[PDB]
């Protein structure tokens, strides 16, 4: 329920800042120790899903509320996404999942459970179909 | 149950498809 | 052993790019949903440890190799850091740990074990002493 | 064992201290 809540005491602010520092440095260095191939894929995914997230903003929130009001776990979700992937072979459904997962992430504050989800779901999302789409662009 | 979110996601995806296999 | 190794197949590149996207978006949004207080702490820690990491670069690597050649776990480490904190009450030792943890992080590729470490250690590092230091700056 | 890294870290910290409680 919101963000300002967990930031109760002074310690919590400093502890958050330190934790944010570590995560941002690990991430920036990571980008730098990446091949230009990966780097370009990152560019492709970045504009597509930054667009999807922006164009279908309210559909993201709509799906967020659909996920809330029901007792729903990360795992059953991944499985559903996987079943979808087996028949829907469009690019759209994959991009939309990435953006929806990204929305789920922005709202969770546990970094550990969040990265687990990112990790599990990105496996599922990157089936052979999706990979073929990404490699064949610029 | 859960495929309500599933359907929604595919629907969005179909819109995304029709919008880049044209102008 | 290096980074280019895990990026074997095409799928691995796309999977990495997707995973990087998610982590970077969750992180940037996180900064934006942060109070200006936290934001400023983040600024303070950022220049101090960006300096410490840069000034004592080779000492970081030296300590990295010291940690390698021996069978050493995250947990025993945290405990040692904790024991140090009980007597050393200087700012220096705390900043240096943050930068060293950040170095450990840049070199691990498991995002899950990395965030766990970030999380555990930043608790330990942010004792009352450290908090007093950070709050009393600009 | 392990406090070799520990000592090093404190030593660095002491250098860091003496360098900001002066010019």
């Amino acid at each position: 329920t919101n963000i300002l809540d967990y930031l109760s005491t002074e310690r919590d602010h400093v502890m958050m800042a330190v934790r944010y520092y570590m995560s941002k440095q690990r991430l920036d260095d990571l980008y730098r120790q990446l091949p230009t191939k990966t780097r370009s894929y990152i560019d492709i995914i970045n504009i597509y899903c930054d667009k999807v997230s922006n164009d279908y903003n309210r559909d993201m929130n709509i799906m967020y509320d659909m996920a809330s009001t029901k007792s729903f776990t990360v795992y059953d979700f991944n499985n559903e996404v996987n079943t979808i992937m087996l028949d829907n072979k469009g690019l759209g459904v994959r991009l939309a999942t990435i953006s929806f997962i990204t929305e789920l992430g922005r709202r969770c504050m546990n970094p550990v459970k969040t990265i687990k989800m990112f990790t599990l779901l990105s496996h599922t999302i990157c089936d052979d179909c999706f990979v073929d789409y990404i490699t064949d662009i610029s | 149950t859960m495929g309500q979110v599933g359907r929604q996601l595919k629907i969005i995806g179909d819109d995304i498809n029709r919008r880049y296999d044209s102008q």
